[PDB]
């Protein structure tokens, strides 16, 4: 009824890895299993059709496996481009009925910082928002505070989670939402960026 | 060679219906049958639907039996999902992709309740541009209900340097994206850096020129 | 160290369709070594030459084997349609590869014969228009999709194999026929190389 996968695996270059997909009889055993990969920001790409088989482009590192009431799929060679996330699929003839695996994220193993002040634009919109933008940093990893002259703030604090950039590196963007009386306000405003204990601060002022 | 557009996205109110459309080519459609998938944001995929090649036999996952009916047209070479009774949970992005092609999906957010242009201010640089280095600009897109807003560069000539962040759902309910660009600074007073923000759910074209102050 | 040829020589060599595979990495290996324990009958290759072959070093070497009767030589091109590339067996075109034709000496024994030579004269899929079939290739370094439903020796010349497709295979009809050629006096087979080559891990090196 249902089709069974690791949430995430890991592993390195070179290294090989066998994400697996349990079901049952009226799914597996009976029907082919499939499996296709997801990039981030990208559509759906077949991987592997009829339990074993890659259609053409799909280089031989990818290989299916199939049993009775489970299926895998080894990735030999382990590349940085392979991080993305996996599943598999299954027909219910009960059912009548695709069904979808729960996906396995497979994860392969200092912060530039640019600091915006609210527009002159925005402070028109009696509005004040600012952008504080990082890129181009490994691990996925980093820890932002905001400070109001010298004093930290939590309100109106929205941060993204790290993202793979193009280049393998990652980005992530934090905004302060500000209304114009505490930007002008102040004397400064200040966001700290802290990626491997080390910590990279801009500063703001009116 | 084989192309798949979807078509039909956009905010359509709960219990109401919405249809989409699936234009297909680069193969002989009417010999393959087709299928329907969709993904909720940030979440996993998610079986919908299914036609035979001819529209012969159909099945639905139990999320949409009952309310989704599939069809198509081996004539016109399209795929059609007749949504209703749509609801919170069919929010998502709507594949419409024959297994071993696939193509970009179509957005498909529940309601809503109200909304929107973006509003789209500037982030310019600084004066202080590392004199013989690199620097940094870009757009903010501000106050925005639902996904997506579309951010370019120079109509698209520019792509080095550039990063577009995720859209956060600020308190209000309505997101905000900005998008940015590392140039040189010897450029800075002499190339023209425009950004093309596009929300179609409201039809909001903005190309906006990001100059210093 | 040193790159076991030794279970293409134990037992009977499989058909084209279900030609036995084994990969060498981190070996040194003497080729004519092999060849001379056979009658050669065809030696032709593909980006590389016989020559060049039994004496470089590879990232990796692909050898498929399987029992193939010399008068179907012409067959093996994929130049043609010829059921043998076309629904049997296929190398790639992408990496340097080599195709031999060999008959098995009377004094070479532990190498035993089947009954026949079999092979996949049809492997298509019936669409779900019950009227258009669709051939259904065998891809490089892979096998027949008509490998499961076609038995490792075709019963009788002729003999057909069809199996229902559900939804999730896209519905609709696979469809496969198979044909025979008698048994030679001594066995013939064929072997397919493949090689690859890199930056920092040739490791399959010829022995000195």
């Amino acid at each position: 009824s249902v089709l069974t996968q690791s949430p995430s695996a890991s592993g390195t270059p070179g290294q090989r890895v066998t994400i697996s997909c349990s079901g049952s009889s009226s799914n597996i055993g009976n029907n082919y299993v499939y499996w296709y990969q997801q990039l981030p920001g990208t559509a759906p790409k077949l991987l592997i059709y009829w339990n074993d088989q890659r259609p053409s482009g799909v280089p031989d590192r990818f290989s299916g496996s199939k049993s009775g009431t489970s299926a895998s799929l080894a990735i030999s060679g382990l590349r940085s481009e392979d991080e993305a996330d996996y599943y598999c699929a299954a027909w219910d003839d009960s059912l009548s009925g695709a069904v979808f695996g729960g996906g396995t994220q497979l994860t392969v193993l200092a912060p530039s910082v640019t600091l915006f002040p609210p527009s002159s634009e925005e402070l028109q919109a009696n509005k004040a928002t600012l952008v504080c933008l990082i890129s181009d940093f490994y691990p996925g990893a980093v820890t932002v505070a905001w400070k109001a002259d010298s004093s930290p703030v939590k309100a109106g604090v929205e941060t993204t989670t790290p993202s793979k950039q193009s280049n393998n590196k990652y980005a992530a963007s934090s905004y302060l939402s500000l209304t114009p009386e505490q930007w002008k306000s102040h004397r400064s405003y200040s966001c700290q960026v802290t990626h491997e204990g080390s910590t990279v601060e801009k500063t703001v002022a009116p | 060679g084989v192309q798949l557009v979807e078509s039909g996205g956009g905010l359509v109110q709960p219990g109401r219906s919405l249809r989409l459309s699936c234009a297909a080519s680069g193969f002989t459609f009417s010999n393959y049958a087709m299928y329907w998938v969709r993904q909720a944001p940030g979440k996993g995929l998610e079986w919908v639907a299914l036609i035979s090649y001819d529209i012969s036999t159909d099945y639905y996952a139990d999320s949409v039996k009952g309310r989704f009916t599939i069809s198509r047209d081996n004539s016109k070479n399209t795929i059609y999902l007749q949504m209703n009774n749509l609801r919170t949970e069919d929010t998502a992005l709507y594949y419409c992709a024959g297994n071993d092609y696939w193509g970009q999906g179509t957005l498909v957010t529940v309601s809503s309740a109200s909304t929107k242009g973006p509003s789209v201010f500037p982030l310019a640089p600084s004066s202080k541009s590392t004199s013989g280095g690199t620097a940094a600009l870009g757009c903010l897109v501000k106050d925005y209900f639902p996904e997506p807003v579309t951010v370019s560069w120079n109509s698209g000539a520019l792509t080095s340097g550039v990063h577009t962040f995720p859209a956060v759902l600020q308190s209000s309910g309505l997101y905000s994206l900005s998008s940015v660009v590392t140039v040189p600074s010897s450029s800075l007073g002499t190339q023209t850096y425009i950004c093309n923000v596009n929300h179609k759910p409201s039809n909001t074209k903005v190309d906006k020129k990001v100059e210093p102050k | 160290v040193e790159c076991d040829f030794s279970p293409l020589l134990s037992g009977t060599p499989p058909q084209v369709y279900n030609f036995k595979r084994l990969v060498f990495t981190n070996c040194n290996y003497n080729l004519t070594k092999l060849l001379s324990l056979f009658s050669v009958n065809d030696f032709t290759c593909s980006q590389i030459s016989p020559a060049a072959i039994a004496s470089n070093c590879y990232s990796s070497l692909i050898l498929d084997y399987f029992s193939y009767p010399l008068s179907m030589k012409s067959d093996l091109s994929v130049s043609s349609a010829g059921p043998i590339s076309q629904f049997n067996y296929k190398q790639s075109f992408s990496n340097p590869t080599c195709l031999i034709l060999a008959t098995v000496p009377h004094n070479l024994t532990t190498i035993t014969k089947p009954l026949k030579y079999s092979y996949i004269n049809k492997c298509s899929r019936l669409l779900s228009d019950d009227r258009t079939e669709v051939p259904q290739l065998v891809n490089a370094n892979q096998y027949s999709p008509c490998v499961s439903i076609v038995p490792s020796t075709v019963w009788e010349d002729g003999d057909y194999y069809r199996k229902q497709l559900s939804p999730l295979e896209g519905g609709g009809w696979l469809v496969a026929s198979g044909s025979t050629v008698a048994m030679t006096e001594q066995l013939q087979m064929g072997f397919g190389i493949t090689v690859q080559y890199g930056t920092d891990t040739n490791s399959v090196c010829p022995k000195l």
